[PDB]
């Protein structure tokens, strides 16, 4: 209890620092790029381009979902997931990589993966906003329901966050957890909403309802919800927004406890 | 006559591992036990108000770990430290990034210490004027020469004013019209009674430096007191080590090694 | 005409020295993990499982090729893919990250890419064989075709080093064009009869005819006609072999004229 | 009186752009010129055999680039310069991997260096000897204080025997015993007529160790010759030179920028 206490007093008197040190480090990785920071922008727009050919064009022969093209149900299903992939991959091994530098100074150390996810977070923004923008051609407008973004958007980040408290700290503890996570996210990008739907009435159908317990099935259909079904999707699946929170929560927690209880023999473990 | 610094039975070991297959060996079975080597034992110091303190030793005696541990970076594995105030240590290489340029170098380590931005926006002028870079404070860090990334990171640490400041080997790459700039300041520093710590094997320097001494010998403060007392026994030892045969002075350095290990 | 001749007598004489390299480098990556080099055997494996999950139990249903099951199928075609894509990546970036610490000194820079990627040709030596061993089970023995890898497992390897030997040197030049290398490499994996074979006699056809031009094609297809088909394979698709020889040899000339006329002029630059 | 190193018109130029998006704009189109800053000046030095010739400057003068330029690391804009033997340069951070070990470290170094096995087995006990390290020869470079690194630097490089040596601030961290063990080896090596350089912040260490001194300022040698000539006025630029005020050392600082910096 009073870990939990400790690293969220931390979060909220530094929000301001975590901002910059964000913008900073998105500074950092793209200095010496002569395009520079629109290669946060360029490098997913390109990858779904492959996605669409291969699974859309491809496999499918180009069938429609829904009764909307497959090109707007992948793009909406797409939009989170190189940010979710890229910020944990990261924030796994940021206390590792910048334990030395801010050692010596006093400074908050619960902050270091979350900074490093909001270095990640504004190339997303910036995809979302292309992504409301473009579906606009095809006779989609916005409606009264996509407020509802101001309750999905945020919560990713969130889960994103929790993950990232946890794994950093292990990543210091044991080394080949790191490599461990690559695989893991590998699975969830394929038994998942975003590139297929499970046909349900068979082996598909238990395949439907493992994929259930997989949070980027809540976030993507969701955002889907929003943006293109134009429906109030907390009325139907409030049970999965519960179980997410209940995901969240725990996730933060023992991240906290974790992070709390080793961060003194930080320096002796790395 | 308050203390600035106090130190109370002060340990830091350190556990010897071959391979990392021992880790894992160790880690996998909590009754395995290996030799630890020990940084420091038993070390007990008090630091008054308005002194300046100069740590002298051979190398591996134990200096740099005992000034991280009085500025926190490091844990005391038995023991305790205690400050009045907040404590600075300026380092023999600043954290700098290359890419970055000098003023973003300003920002960015100036918000690391724990500087809100409005201290930021009014101390930048200083920091640019006392650096003397000039047009190299617009260029990135990587093209600096290393005499010049030594002046910047030195006007950074010395512009924020700390209650307590612990230099530790940063001025050997300074020119002499660096170091007599830097000797006033000390001048500056030490007229505001805040402590000093002065880590340099320019002996000179610490002559014209400090006022105490501290001489630790295998993680072991050996001799602590006036200059005028310890630096001529730190000379003279030096002199007599000189005087050995090299067989005389590997088994001094082996006796050393066999205190300092041991199976627990 | 003296670049080639140049780059040519520096690796001739360099031999032992770039293994040497190469291992001290396998050495470095994986120091601190508990497991260590296994980790050079465990990743890949696990990765061709998923492709297994995804692309043979889901989509295929389990369906035979050529009356071969598809797990050996793919695990033949997959063997190389990994060594390719890990090599060009790391040689993309290799001059780069290690000119600083051997410039002081005076030791060949051709060779810089070439240890790199040999530290990346092992982990590929020991899946070929786990994959040989692991064919045994189904009742595919070793014939006198599988003397054929000695032409083919070779080329494989020189054909990634060139690639590396232009693109390290525009790495320097240009730092934009290591991202841009992975986009390519990901067409690569798709457009390739890796995971798929292509229907013929229609739009796939186009597809088949377009795909015929990649050179993983052709090494994929020799290494299964080697170790499964129990067929020659320089027999019928000699134009193919003669079309990737020159492929590599230009790659290979181009790399040096240009590593030879910028050499001077690396340090400037980076 | 074979010349050891000869210099001719070696001038290094740097072109300065503000941000890469500058570099882009001129890489697009060969017209566009920028601001170029002239890190040396037609330099033109002649060094003979059985000399110490040690460098003396102000920061940011141009002897860490000379030096380099002299081993080959950097290549001149414009004149050239030639060795008679193989040229070895000590600097003041060693490059070695924290990861692996001090025999693991030897055995990396040596073989980059252009070592074939044969000779780097029987040369492995030597340095093992030299550098006093001990046990912590078996563990990790990155568990060494940083007066080991330097040590086992040193031990390295002077192991290996260079035709010409150039030894740039490497002495600064190593204490006094170490210090005298280095004059002993450099005595050693001068019986060998072998040419080396060396560049030292302490007076004290550059009387003790050289025989003649070269001056460079702003980029141009300003004076070539005996120490004895040399040495003493170089003292008496650095003494007027905190005689003056800051306005003016602000100027005289001003005034060399000029002069390095030109538009073309
Ligand atoms: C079509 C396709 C199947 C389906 C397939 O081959 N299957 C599975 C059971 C039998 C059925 C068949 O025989 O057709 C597949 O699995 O991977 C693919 C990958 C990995 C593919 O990457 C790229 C394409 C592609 C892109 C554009 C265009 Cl214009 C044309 C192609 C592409 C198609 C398939
Ligand atoms: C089956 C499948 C289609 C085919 C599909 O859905 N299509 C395309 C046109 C209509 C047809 C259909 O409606 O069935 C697909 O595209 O991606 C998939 C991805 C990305 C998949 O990842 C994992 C599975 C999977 C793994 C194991 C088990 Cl036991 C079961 C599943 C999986 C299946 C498909
Ligand atoms: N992680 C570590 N594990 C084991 N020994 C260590 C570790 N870190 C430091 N040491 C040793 O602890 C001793 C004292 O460390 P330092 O304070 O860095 O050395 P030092 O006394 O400052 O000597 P200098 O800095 O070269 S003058 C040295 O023998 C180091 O090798
Ligand atoms: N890539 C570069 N671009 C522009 N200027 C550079 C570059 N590299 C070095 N310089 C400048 O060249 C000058 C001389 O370089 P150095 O030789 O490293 O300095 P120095 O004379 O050795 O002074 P020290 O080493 O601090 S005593 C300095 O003013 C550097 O800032
Ligand atoms: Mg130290
Ligand atoms: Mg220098």
């Amino acid at each position: 209890m009073s870990a939990i206490g400790t690293v969220f007093k931390e979060h909220v008197k530094n929000f301001y620092l975590i901002q910059r040190l964000a913008q900073f480090q998105v500074k950092i990785i793209n200095h010496s790029n002569y395009l520079g920071v629109a290669w946060e922008l360029i490098n997913p727009v390109m990858q779904i381009m492959v996605y669409w050919m291969v699974f859309g064009l491809g496999i499918r022969s180009n069938a429609p979902i829904h009764g909307v093209p497959f090109v707007y149900w992948l793009l909406v299903g797409i939009s989170m997931w190189f940010f979710i992939n890229q910020g944990i991959l990261e924030g796994t091994k940021a206390i590792t990589q910048k334990f030395n530098q801010v050692s010596k100074m006093n400074f908050p150390l619960s902050i270091i993966p979350t900074y490093i996810v909001t270095s990640r977070f504004y190339g997303h923004l910036g995809l979302l906003l292309l992504v409301i923008i473009a579906c606009m051609f095809t006779g989609i407008y916005p409606s009264i329901h996509i407020i509802q973004l101001l309750i999905y958007v945020p919560f990713c980040f969130f889960l994103t966050a929790s993950v990232t408290l946890l794994t950093s700290t292990l990543g210091v503890l044991v080394r080949d957890t790191q490599m461990l996570m690559q695989a893991i996210l590998r699975i969830l990008f394929y038994f998942s909403p975003i590139l297929w739907l499970p046909k349900n009435h068979g082996i598909s159908g238990l395949i439907h309802e493992m994929m259930k317990y997989n949070p980027v099935y809540f976030i993507a259909e969701s955002y889907r919800a929003a943006i293109l079904y134009h429906e109030w999707y907390f009325m139907d699946h409030w049970k999965l927004m519960l179980y997410n929170f209940g995901i969240v929560a725990i996730f933060f927690a023992i991240g906290a406890y974790l992070h709390m209880k080793y961060r003194d023999q930080f320096a002796d473990f790395l | 006559m308050n203390v600035s610094v106090n130190i109370k039975n002060v340990t830091k070991e350190y556990r010897i591992y071959r391979t990392n297959k021992e880790r894992m060996k160790d880690a996998l079975i909590p009754k395995h036990k290996n030799k630890t080597f020990f940084a420091l034992d038993d070390i007990s110091l008090k630091a008054y108000e308005g002194d300046v303190i100069g740590l002298v030793g051979i190398n591996g005696s134990g200096k740099s770990t005992l000034s991280n541990i009085i500025g926190g970076s490091l844990s005391p594995t038995v023991g305790k430290v205690d400050r009045n105030g907040e404590v600075s240590v300026i380092a023999i290489s600043a954290g700098l990034s290359g890419q970055l340029t000098g003023i973003e170098n300003i920002e960015f380590k100036m918000l690391c210490m724990g500087f809100k931005r409005k201290e930021i926006k009014a101390m930048t002028p200083k920091i640019i004027e006392f650096s003397e870079l000039g047009e190299f404070i617009y260029q990135p860090v990587k093209k600096y020469s290393s005499g010049m990334r030594a002046k910047l990171g030195f006007s950074i640490n010395i512009t924020v004013n700390p209650d307590i400041l612990v230099i530790d080997e940063a001025l050997s790459v300074g020119d002499q019209t660096f170091a007599q700039k830097c000797l006033d300041k000390i001048y500056e520093f030490k007229e505001q009674n805040k402590t000093i710590f002065f880590v340099s094997h320019n002996l000179g320097q610490v002559r014209q430096f400090c006022t105490k001494i501290a001489w630790i010998e295998g993680g072991k403060l050996k001799d602590y007191g006036e200059l005028d007392d310890v630096l001529p026994k730190y000379e003279a030892f030096l002199n007599d080590f000189k005087k050995k045969s090299k067989a005389e002075q590997k088994e001094f350095r082996n006796k050393l090694d066999e205190s300092r290990f041991v199976i627990k």
